[PDB]
């Protein structure tokens, strides 16, 4: 059964770490503690197929804490750019997150995903959003917190990278 | 430290190996490229490591010193490390195995070339572009390879140069390309017509739709490209993709208007492409679904670039097609392509033609003498959309912090604005042929009761697809439709067999029904049947029912609760009255949440009453059943909090509250009455309970927060605080909210948030507060102070310890300040000057936080606060609080903007920054500043030895021109951001120009 | 008009029947 490096990418705060370690321990943090550099996470899906397995490399988007930046994406087969609905500087920032990613993996499946849907004021506004289009990235508008299109993007890149539309998660 | 071999040892275990180790591995490596002496390990890392992502970090590090430095370095160095990246880009070229399985590495060699090129060309590498192009004669690796190079140049200059280059810099490096493209041109176009290589050919046309972002239209439309874009790259496979992409930016060029040699040209590359697609690629009657859910080779990429194409060429270039009758039939072809592509199963792409579609049945409405050349596109149209309307209505099902399970609408998601785009294409279609579109949905129906195409999917997406058309098709022939397609339903429900499926066909009808207001008001009997039903469905336990009872119960009476307040023709009483009278019953069945929706719905109808004594009696008899509880329980229990122990006790109490929180939230103002009735007990209650939650706390600590007791308890206080909240922001007499409802509102929540242990404190109290200040703010001068007392200093002490711990009331506490400070800011005068260092301390504080909420806050605090010591006049409050803190201003507010990641707060910094500066340069501060020298000199000094301080890489001429410019352009919003970020480019590197702080006025 | 017809077929909706 192969594994999938993931690289998850975007602003600070937007919600990667926290999306991640939702799907991992089904628990939500409420708490922002930036990450530093890369945390290398497994997580594992099973299937009307079997397991399909992602290393998933959760990055820093604080310039500050960046580590080695474009260097994380070596030998990536696919990636999520998140960003935060609530703040229009994140979905400012994704074309230069989408530059460094793809400079680096020249043709692997992304998703874009835009975060925090639950939020009252939602800044960035769904008609805003067409970056994705001319790019072939796929998008979705989730939730971390309140579980709103929560296993989407991982169910759209296993079905790429098994190459198995009918793949389902169980 | 690390020698070539463990260098090389370490990255392969970061790379590939895992757990605990690889993470070893990586702050081996993060440091190492983090060393400012790191660069001299890395020529030797490229010339003897036998590991490609050695060779990535090496290239990495590399590029830190390119773009930070390099102008440190003596001229012999850059011209070896040139010498040496150039060498380094051919041999990987001139190498098969690499050159075929090393693309990263030659692509961020190739990024590191063009970081020196930044530098260092054309002024000082006049030869770069004729060198290139002379070695690309020289081999069909470097040839590809240079287009590689090619391609990244242009986008650094052009696309992505804004923020990362001075301005001056960045105009220099677009007229240097500019200048030199003739050239590039040459090149790229002689392989386009003579190449073989796919690879070359591909990476050629990669280049080219990046120049297609800048250049001049004249390279397109006098010359010969065009030509082999649509015609010779689109017949080879593995070019058609990014030719389309190609032709979609020639289709968005700066064009002349007016020229009848450059509309020939735009239709004929648009009908060499269309020819060129249906003889090569497949013809207009592919099933284009189909070969989408195949996914064979890129052919998914490809239709969403083929569909990006034409709607981009057709938005722009329609009429075009339409203004001649021979062009017919590529119009249609066209767009019948278009239809194929709308069926593909995926979302973005449906809603990229979605949009095209829109513009087309909006032209054809308000010109319908073109209608007639579309008609069957039209058709077609009506289908493929009410095929794949979606839901517009979404909710989510969250646990809060008590632990209780809530259901939500979402508000404004990308799938209620599909929604919204289908509707209003569906709209204009109905007009523009409503038996055609009557046809569709009734036949569509058809085939759900003659099973053929019957599925909950279909019935649904049928039922949102009928019900987005209500008001379209004049009130008559709305009548009869709906009343078919409700027939049609009801007997589809009786012809299917099973709980399940007659459950969806049912919610279906009430979905329809609801959609429908004028239709069902104009009979009352129908109505009045319609309520009667859902009120049958609340006792339906099936999944899901009494949920869809409760939504189209208070979805109807928001549209329909004139009828219900009126006495009805015929019938004894308002039925408001009725339901009323039978609460009991009907909601006996329901969860809490859902009897809660219920009692506001009735609230809904209620305000609908005209007459104060009668709206007044009809709130009254309402709350009967929660009245009759609380007056049963409530002082009791309050009096013995022993009685609270109970947790079936706390359970009841809690939602008596939401009742009236459900209640309060339809009637707004209205609700008073009820609220005076319950007030003064509720905060008897309010007490109590926050006494023994912060008693457990005290006592256990943290973990007693996450017990089911102290949940049930939260839950009391924090619905006491949201029913307060929620009517006073509702509230419209002023007056009484003032007289009755503050006073005893402040003394019962403010002491007890201030001695409450920080575990035990509610960030929702703050939020309460809010309110109250956003409301009544200017009417209780003394209460705002008090507020300030209570809950300042100790809430401080909560969230100034770090950045990351109780996140909720960072939140609430920056909102509250702000607040105050534009409505009573008269109650920060009265702090004692301790406190008020305090509070600039705090608003300093915000703006030290990597969390935008916090951040905007903040920002906005201190612009604020500016603004009213400014319009406070010449007197000593103002001029103490300048020589006290114009300065801490300044500096913190640099600070932020001078670092790496508080970039969302770039605008109001630089607001603040120019208002600060305009209170010195416009002499509005009439006291010196300083321990006659004006305050203009002593500023500028300031601020020469802050930088000079903070930034000792940059010159005094760098600083000289950076002051001079932000002291000039501090009036002009867009130019004054243009300088500072101008300087955030500067500092990050030595040997900035100091010239380019002058490009405002060079312009 | 009217819609007396249509209110007493809504009125017979049952989702508990067995006429399938
Ligand atoms: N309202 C809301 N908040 C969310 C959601 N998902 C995450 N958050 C919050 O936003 C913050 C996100 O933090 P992280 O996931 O640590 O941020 P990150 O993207 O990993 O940031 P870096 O590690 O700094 O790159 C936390 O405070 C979360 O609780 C969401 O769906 N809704
Ligand atoms: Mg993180």
């Amino acid at each position: 059964v192969p594994t999938f490096k993931l690289v998850l990418v975007g602003d600070g705060g937007t919600g990667k770490t926290t999306f991640v370690k939702r799907h991992l321990t089904g628990e939500f943090e409420k708490k922002y503690i930036a990450t530093i550099g890369v945390e290398v996470h497994p997580l594992s899906f099973y299937t009307n197929f079997g397991e399909i397995k992602f290393d998933v490399w959760d990055t820093a988007g604080l310039e500050k804490f960046g580590g080695l930046r474009d260097g994380y994406y070596i030998n990536a087969q696919c990636a999520i750019i998140m960003f935060d609905v609530t703040s229009r500087i994140t979905y400012k920032n994704v074309p230069n997150w989408h530059r460094d990613l793809v400079r680096v993996c020249e043709n692997i499946p992304i998703v874009l995903c835009g975060n925090k849907v639950d939020v009252k004021e939602r800044k960035v506004k769904a008609k805003t959003i067409t970056f994705h289009r001319k790019k072939n990235l796929q998008y979705y508008d989730i939730s971390a917190k309140s579980n709103y299109n929560f296993e989407k993007p991982f169910l759209w890149l296993a079905r790429k990278l098994a190459g198995n539309p009918q793949l389902e998660f169980v | 430290d690390l020698d070539i071999a463990l260098l090389d040892q370490v990255v392969s275990t970061f790379y590939q190996g895992s757990g605990v180790q690889q993470k070893q591995a990586q702050e081996i490596l993060t440091k190492f490229q983090d060393n400012p002496d790191a660069w001299q390990k890395a020529d030797q890392i490229l010339q003897f490591s036998t590991n490609p992502q050695s060779k990535f970090i090496a290239l990495s590090i590399l590029d830190k010193l390119i773009t930070r430095k390099w102008k440190l370095l003596p001229n012999d160095h850059r011209i070896g490390i040139r010498n040496f990246v150039v060498g380094m880009i051919i041999s990987m070229c001139q190498d098969d195995e690499v050159f075929k399985t090393q693309k990263n590495l030659i692509n961020k060699s190739d990024l590191t070339l063009v970081q020196i090129l930044k530098q260092e060309w054309p002024q000082n590498w006049p030869e770069f572009i004729p060198e290139l192009i002379g070695s690309s004669s020289s081999s069909v690796n470097v040839c590809e390879n240079n287009m590689i190079v090619l391609k990244l140049l242009s986008e650094e200059v052009f696309d992505f140069s804004a923020e990362q280059m001075t301005q001056a810099k960045a105009l220099h490096l677009k007229n240097s390309m500019s200048k030199e493209f003739e050239q590039i041109f040459k090149l790229c176009f002689q392989v386009l017509e003579q190449g073989s290589s796919s690879s070359l050919i591909v990476a050629t046309l990669e280049s080219l739709l990046r120049y297609l972002h800048w250049i001049p239209y004249r390279y397109i439309y006098e010359t010969n490209i065009l030509e082999l874009l649509s015609t010779k790259f689109m017949t080879s496979p593995d070019t058609r993709a990014i030719t389309l992409k190609c032709l979609t930016e020639v289709s968005n060029l700066k064009i002349p208007q007016d020229n009848d040699l450059i509309k020939r040209q735009t239709v004929l590359f648009f009908q060499n492409t269309l020819q060129q697609i249906a003889t090569s690629v497949m013809p207009v009657t592919a099933d284009l679904k189909a070969t989408y859910a195949n996914a064979n080779g890129n052919d998914q990429s490809f239709l969403q670039d083929l569909a990006m194409f034409l709607t981009t060429y057709l938005a722009r270039n329609r009429a075009l097609l339409e203004s001649d009758e021979s062009l017919r039939e590529l119009l249609l072809n066209a767009h019948q392509y278009l239809i194929q592509l709308s069926k593909i199963e995926e979302r973005e792409l449906f809603k990229t033609t979605l949009d095209y579609w829109h513009n087309l049945v909006a032209d054809l409405f308000y010109e319908p003498l073109k209608k007639h050349i579309y008609e069957e596109i039209c058709s077609q149209l009506r289908l493929v959309i009410i095929e794949n309307m979606v839901r517009p209505e979404e909710v989510l099902v969250v646990e809060n912090d008590e632990g209780e399970i809530v259901r939500e609408f979402v508000k404004e998601s990308d799938t209620i604005q599909l929604y919204k785009s289908e509707r209003e294409v569906l709209v204009y279609l109905t007009h523009l042929n409503v038996i055609d579109t009557e046809e569709i949905m009734i036949s569509k129906l058809a085939r759900q009761i003659d099973g053929s195409e019957w599925s909950w999917h279909n019935i649904n997406t049928l039922s949102w697809a009928i019900g987005s058309i209500s008001g379209t098709m004049s009130e008559d022939t709305e009548k009869r439709f709906v009343v078919t397609v409700i027939k049609d339903l009801l007997d589809l429900t009786v012809k299917k067999r099973g709980k399940d499926n007659k459950a969806v066909v049912a919610s279906d009808i009430m979905y329809v029904v609801g959609q429908y207001p004028r239709f069902l008001k104009a009979h009352w009997n129908f109505l009045r049947t319609v309520i009667l039903k859902l009120f049958e469905f609340m006792h339906e336990t099936h999944e899901g029912v009494q949920d869809m009872a409760c939504d189209t119960f208070i979805k109807i009476v928001q549209k329909c609760k004139y009828h219900f307040v009126i006495q009805q023709p015929r019938e004894s009483e308002p039925f408001i009255q009725t339901i009323i009278r039978d609460i009991q019953k009907t909601t006996a069945d329901l969860q809490p949440q859902q009897v809660h929706t219920f009692y506001k719905a009735c609230g809904i109808i209620i305000s609908e009453e005209r007459s104060v004594a009668e709206r007044n009696r009809l709130l009254s008899d309402l709350m009967q059943l929660p009245n009759m509880a609380w007056d049963t329980i409530v002082e009791q229990s309050t009096a013995n909090p022993t009685l609270l122990l109970d947790s079936e006790t706390v359970k009841i109490i809690a939602n008596i509250i939401k009742t009236n929180v459900a209640v309060c939230t339809s009637m707004g103002a209205d609700f008073y009455p009820q609220l005076g009735h319950i007030y003064y007990n509720m905060l008897q209650l309010y007490r109590a309970v926050s006494s023994m939650i912060s008693a457990q706390v005290a006592a256990e600590g943290l973990i007693a927060t996450k017990t089911p007791k102290v949940r049930g308890l939260r839950t009391i206080k924090k619905e006491i605080l949201k029913l307060v909240e929620t009517y006073i922001s509702k509230a419209r007499n002023l007056d009484d909210v003032v007289k009755v409802l503050v006073e005893p509102l402040l003394n019962a929540v403010l002491e007890d948030y201030m001695n409450n242990v920080p575990d035990a404190r509610d960030a929702e109290v703050l939020n309460c507060m809010t309110t109250v200040v956003e409301k009544v703010g200017h009417m209780i001068p003394q209460g705002v102070i008090l507020i300030l007392q209570s809950v300042f200093e100790c809430t401080l002490d909560m969230i100034n310890k770090d950045f990351t711990e109780y996140p909720e009331h960072r939140v609430e506490f920056y909102k509250l300040l702000k607040v105050i400070n534009e409505k009573s800011f008269a109650a920060f005068l009265e702090l004692p000057p301790a406190a008020f260092k305090l509070f600039v301390d705090a608003i300093c504080w915000a703006f030290k936080h990597n969390n935008r909420d916090v951040e905007v806050n903040g920002l906005q605090i201190a612009l604020d606060l500016v603004k009213n010591i400014e319009r406070m006049g010449n007197v000593p409050f103002a001029n103490e609080f300048h020589k006290n803190y114009f300065f801490i201003f300044v500096s913190e507010t640099f600070f932020v903007l001078t670092d790496s990641d508080h970039k969302s707060g770039f605008s109001k910094q630089a607001l603040l920054l120019m208002k600060l500066i305009s209170l010195v340069y416009d002499n509005k501060i009439s006291v010196p500043l300083y321990q006659g020298t004006s305050n203009q000199v002593y500023l500028s000094q300031y601020l020469a030895n802050m930088l000079s301080n903070a930034f000792p890489h940059l010159t005094s001429e760098q600083i000289a021109s950076f002051l001079s410019a932000l002291t000039k352009q501090y009036k002009d919003l867009v130019v004054f951001k243009g300088t500072l970020r101008d300087f955030l480019v500067q500092i990050k590197e030595v040997g900035g120009d100091p010239t380019d702080y002058l490009f405002a006025e060079d312009k | 008009g009217n819609l007396n017809e249509l209110a007493l077929k809504l009125a017979g909706l049952d989702i508990n029947k067995t006429e399938g």
